[PDB]
C-alpha cells in the first residue's frame, strides 16, 4: 500500500474469471438481444 | 536532541575558516522528501523540528543533481553516537 | 548473518523499489542513473541486548546499549 | 583480561576406535553453536546443517560458516571433549593436520571451507553417541576463492545437462583434484547465479568502447602469454559494438560505474573469516595468527 | 601494557646529503614485512617488490599491501631508523608529506595506493647501502578512486594512439584526464609520457571481460529458467543492448565454453579485491599550519 511499492512482481489481487459462468452469462444475454 | 542518536558528515568544500555540517537521520528525512507513507511516523515530528525543507536545502543548492549521477553516498562519513 | 548474506537480503527487501524504478530506463537509459544504493558499516553490537523501547515528544525511539562504533566503505550494492 | 576455553560434556564413554581419530586431529579447527562453557555435542558438529539423508548443498553450508564461531582444540579426554575459543582480534596457535594436505608458509593467507573433496576422510561418525561430527576444511585464499570458482561454474552445466573433467576439477600450480558432488542442493547454489545474471548483464551495458577497441588491435597480431584464451580469433560480438567513434567524456562516466559495481562483486564471491598468518613454523607445523571479524 | 617499537640498524653510515631528506618527512606511513623489532634494511619500503631492473607492476605491489605490516617514523638517527608500529585500531599523529601535495582534510578516508608517478616524487635513494626505499602513495579515499581511474582510461588511449593516429585526439584526451576536480579544487596531475607501464596489468584485465562479459551473460540468462526464478532478473533484460542478445553460442564449442567461464570469474574475483580492499585508515582532526593529522588504523 505504498506509492514506491506500486508494481510490485506477485501484488495482492489476482484475476480469477471462471469460465463457465462467463458462458452462461453471455448466452442469456445473447438471447435477449 | 535524544542525546544519542546517529550522526553523517556532510561535506563538500572548505568553504569557512570552521563551520561543519551534520545530518542526523530525522534531518536526512527532510531533505529527501520521500511520501510520508514509507515512514509515517517521524514525518509528523521531523517536520516540526524543521520548516518545510527549504531551510536546510539552501545549504546545498546541487541536491537536484547530486542525486542524478549519484554522488550523494560518496559525500558521507557516517561518525557514531552523540555524546 | 555476516556479510554474504545480508546483500542478497536487503535485494528482497528493495525489490519493488528496483521494479518501479526500472521501468523508465525502457525509454531513456543513462548510465549516470544506473547507480541505486549504498550500505556502509556502523559497528559492531553484542548479542542478546534487548532493544528497549522508548516514547518522546509521540515518537518511538529504540536504544542500543553496549553499542560500539566502526565505520566502513560504501560499497554500491544492485 | 579475557578467557576462552569451552569444554563440553558428553553423555557416553568414548570408544579407544574413534579416540584414536580425536587423538590424531589434536590441533583443529571446527565451529560450534553458542558462546558458553558447557555445551553439547550436538553443536559441536558442522553437521547440523551437512547430515548424510540430507542432500547437502555446500554454498548454504559455506552460508552457515560465517555465522557461527570458531574453536580449536586442546585435548581429548575420553569423556569430556575440551575447546579453545576464537575471538576478533586475538593472537592464537594454529596447527594444520588438515588431509589433503597445502604447504603455507610466513606471511600467508588463510580462509575456512566445507569439506569439499572427501567428506568420509574428513568426517568421523560417532557410533557410541550416535551423532556425526563434520570438520572444515583451511585453505590458502588463492584456491580458497579458486574451488568456489569450480563449483558455480558446474551448478550452471548442470542445470543445461537437463564431460566431468572440465566441471569437476579445481586446477592449482603442480596438482588437480576432484571435487565431491554427487548429492547437491542446487537451489541455494543457484540464488548466487541468480545474483549473477544481475550484475553481468548490467556490466555487458556499461562496456567502454575504447577497451573494446584495444582488443581489436592486441589479439590479432600482437600475441601476448594471458590472451591465449581467445586462441587468436576475435569473437563475432565485438566487432559490432566498436562501430561508434571514441570519445574520451563517455568512457569516463561509463568506467567509473565499470568500478563501483566490481567493488559490489566483493559481496558474491566472499570466502568466511578470514586468517592473516604472520608466522609459521615448517617442522613443528604450528602457526599464529589473528581471527578476523566477519 | 604492551610494547611497541621498530627500530632498523644498517652497515654503513648514511651521508649528509640524504639526512635532510629524510629529516623532510619525519612523520609518514611506511610498509614493513616483519613485525619484529629488530630488522634489515630490505622490507621497509617498496624495493622488496618493486624495482628498477624488475618490471614495474600495480597489482603485484596491491597483493602485497594488504598483506604488509604498516609502520610510521618518529626519530632519525644515523644509521638506526626508529619506527613505531601500527596496531589493529590504535589512534598515533601522522604528519603528511607526500609528493605531490593533495590536501587532507578531516573525516576523510585515508587509502594507502602504491605510487605510479614519477620517481624523484615517491622514492627516497639511499646511496650507502645500495637499496631504494620506497614511500607509499597516500590518498583520500574518494581520489583513490578516481585518481586512478582517469589514468586508466588515459593508459588505453596511449595504446590507441600507438597503433592508428586518426582515432584519438590529444587535446581530447589531456584536457579530460590530467585535470581531476574533487572537493571543488582541481589538480593537474604528472603526466609522465615522456617516453605509464604500472598500469599495463589492469589495462590487460578490464578489455579481456570486456569481450568475455556480454559473451558470457547470454549463456548464464538462457540457462537458468525456472519456475523459481528470481524476480529482479526479469528487469533486467531490457539493460543488456539488443545486439548483445543475438550471438549464436553454436560457434563456440563445449569445450571452448567451459574454459571461458572459468576465465570469467577468475579475473572477476582476483580484479574486485584489488579495487576495493587494502590498508586503509580514518582521520579525525586535522590542522593545516602543523600539518598533522591524528588517524586510526583499520585492518581489512
Amino acid at each position: 500500500t505504498e506509492a514506491g511499492r506500486f508494481w510490485a512482481p506477485h501484488p495482492e489481487n489476482v484475476l480469477f474469471i471462471h469460465k463457465p459462468t462467463m458462458e452462461e452469462t453471455r448466452r442469456v444475454a445473447l438471447g435477449l438481444r | 536532541e535524544p542525546l544519542g542518536t546517529f550522526l553523517f558528515s556532510f561535506k563538500q568544500e572548505d568553504n569557512g575558516s570552521s563551520m561543519d555540517m551534520l545530518l542526523t537521520p530525522t534531518s536526512l528525512f527532510m531533505l529527501s522528501g520521500m511520501e510520508a507513507a514509507k515512514a509515517p511516523q517521524t514525518h509528523k515530528v521531523a517536520g516540526v523540528w524543521y520548516g518545510s525543507g527549504s531551510g536546510l536545502a539552501d545549504f546545498i543548492p546541487n541536491l537536484s543533481e547530486l542525486m542524478d549521477t549519484g554522488e550523494f553516498h560518496t559525500l558521507l562519513t557516517p561518525v557514531g553516537p552523540m555524546v | 548473518k555476516g556479510f554474504a548474506e545480508v546483500v542478497a537480503m536487503i535485494k528482497d527487501h528493495f525489490t519493488d523499489v528496483i521494479r518501479t524504478k526500472y521501468i523508465q530506463l525502457r525509454h531513456e537509459l543513462y548510465i549516470n542513473r544506473l547507480v541505486f544504493g549504498a550500505v556502509c558499516t556502523l559497528g559492531t553490537v553484542p548479542f542478546d541486548s534487548h532493544p528497549v523501547h522508548q516514547s518522546l515528544n509521540s515518537l518511538p525511539v529504540l536504544v542500543f546499549a553496549n553499542f560500539e562504533a566502526a565505520c566502513g566503505p560504501w560499497t554500491v550494492f544492485l | 583480561a579475557l578467557d576462552k576455553s569451552i569444554v563440553v560434556n558428553l553423555t557416553s564413554r568414548l570408544f579407544a576406535d574413534e579416540l584414536a581419530a580425536l587423538q590424531s586431529k589434536i590441533g583443529s579447527v571446527l565451529p560450534l553453536g553458542d558462546c558458553h562453557r558447557l555445551q553439547n555435542i550436538q553443536a559441536l558438529g558442522l553437521g547440523c546443517v551437512c547430515s548424510r539423508e540430507t542432500s547437502p548443498d555446500y554454498i548454504q553450508i559455506m552460508q552457515y560458516l560465517s555465522k557461527c564461531t570458531l574453536a580449536v582444540l586442546e585435548e581429548v579426554r575420553p569423556d569430556s571433549l575440551r575447546l579453545t575459543r576464537m575471538d576478533p582480534s586475538d593472537n592464537l596457535q594454529i596447527k594444520n593436520v588438515y588431509a589433503p594436505f597445502f604447504q603455507w608458509d610466513s606471511n600467508t593467507q588463510l580462509a575456512v571451507l566445507p569439506p569439499l573433496f572427501s567428506r568420509k576422510d574428513s568426517t568421523i561418525v560417532l557410533e557410541s553417541n550416535g551423532f556425526d561430527i563434520v570438520f572444515p576444511m583451511v585453505v590458502p585464499q588463492q584456491l580458497g576463492h579458486a574451488i568456489l570458482q569450480q563449483l558455480l561454474v558446474y551448478h550452471i552445466y548442470s542445470k543445461i545437462s537437463a564431460l566431468d573433467l572440465y566441471t569437476t576439477n579445481v586446477s592449482f600450480m603442480g596438482r588437480t583434484y576432484r571435487l565431491d558432488v554427487d548429492n547437491t542442493d542446487p537451489r541455494t547454489a543457484l540464488r548466487v547465479l541468480d545474483d549473477l545474471s544481475m550484475y553481468l548483464c548490467i556490466l555487458s551495458a556499461l562496456v567502454p568502447r575504447g577497451c573494446l577497441r584495444l582488443l581489436t588491435a592486441l589479439v590479432r597480431h600482437d600475441r601476448h602469454p594471458l590472451t591465449e584464451v581467445f586462441e587468436g580469433v576475435v569473437p563475432d560480438e565485438v566487432t559490432r559494438i566498436d562501430l561508434d567513434q571514441l570519445s574520451v567524456p563517455d568512457d569516463i562516466t561509463r568506467m567509473r560505474v565499470m568500478f563501483s559495481y566490481l567493488q559490489s562483486l566483493s559481496s558474491i564471491f566472499n570466502l568466511g573469516p578470514r586468517l592473516h598468518v604472520y608466522a609459521y613454523s615448517a617442522e613443528t607445523l604450528a602457526a599464529s595468527c589473528w581471527y578476523s571479524p566477519r
